[PDB]
C-alpha cells in the first residue's frame, strides 16, 4: 500500500471515505485498503478530475474534483495523499467549495 | 432522520469515542447523502459534523489544524448550538 504519494498508515486513518469512493467493504484490512489506493488513483487519473481549490488548513494542499462522482481528493504540498470524500452541492459547504474552491 | 445529530449527541456524551465518532459519522453521511426531504439546517449541521470529525487525529503528533478527542468535542458541542440542536 505504501508507496508513491500513499502510505498504509494514511490510508488506514482514512479508509472511512472509501465508501464514497464505490468501496462499500465494510471490513478494513490489507486487501481494502488496496482498493482504496486503487479507487484514489482511479479517481486522480480520471480525464474527468481536474485540480480544484484546496483545503485551506494544509498549507499548499491542492484538491482533485471530478463532477461526475463529485468527489474530490486532497493531495499535500509534498504530493501525499492526505484525505478525500464526495462533495454534496446541496450543503453550503459543497456549494461553497464549488463556487470558491475552498474546501 | 438525525443519525448524524444524535451520533453527535452520543458523542457528547461520551458514550462513544471521538475515534467512534469519527468513523460511523462517515458512514451516517454516505447513508443520509442525496437523501430528499431533509431539513436545511440539518444537512448542513450534519455536514460541520463530518468536517470536524475530519480534523480529529489521536495522535500527539497531528498537525497544528488538526485537534484531539477534546477540541472534537468542543468544536462538536459548539456545531450543535451554532445550529440550535444541543
Amino acid at each position: 500500500l505504501d508507496s508513491g504519494r500513499f502510505s498504509r498508515k494514511q490510508l488506514d486513518k482514512k479508509y472511512k471515505h472509501a465508501g464514497d469512493f464505490g468501496i462499500s467493504d465494510t471490513k478494513k484490512n490489507r486487501e481494502t485498503l488496496t482498493k482504496f489506493r486503487d479507487a484514489i488513483e482511479e479517481h486522480l487519473s480520471d480525464k474527468d478530475t481536474v485540480e480544484k481549490g484546496t483545503y485551506r488548513r494544509e498549507k499548499g494542499s491542492k484538491v482533485y474534483f471530478n463532477p461526475n462522482t463529485m468527489n474530490v481528493v486532497i493531495i499535500k504540498s509534498n504530493g501525499e495523499f492526505l484525505s478525500g470524500w464526495k462533495i454534496n452541492p446541496d450543503a453550503d459547504n459543497g456549494r461553497i467549495y464549488l463556487e470558491t474552491g475552498e474546501l | 432522520k438525525m443519525a448524524m445529530i444524535d451520533l453527535a449527541k452520543l458523542f457528547l456524551a461520551s458514550k462513544i469515542t471521538a475515534i467512534e465518532f469519527s468513523e460511523r459519522i462517515c458512514v451516517e453521511r454516505r447513508r443520509l447523502y442525496g437523501v430528499k426531504d431533509l431539513s436545511p439546517n440539518i444537512l448542513n449541521c450534519g455536514e460541520e459534523l463530518f468536517m470536524a470529525a475530519e480534523r480529529f487525529e489521536p495522535d500527539a503528533d497531528r498537525a497544528n489544524y488538526e485537534i484531539d478527542d477534546n477540541g472534537l468535542k468542543v468544536e462538536v458541542r459548539s456545531i450543535l448550538e451554532k445550529f440550535k440542536l444541543h
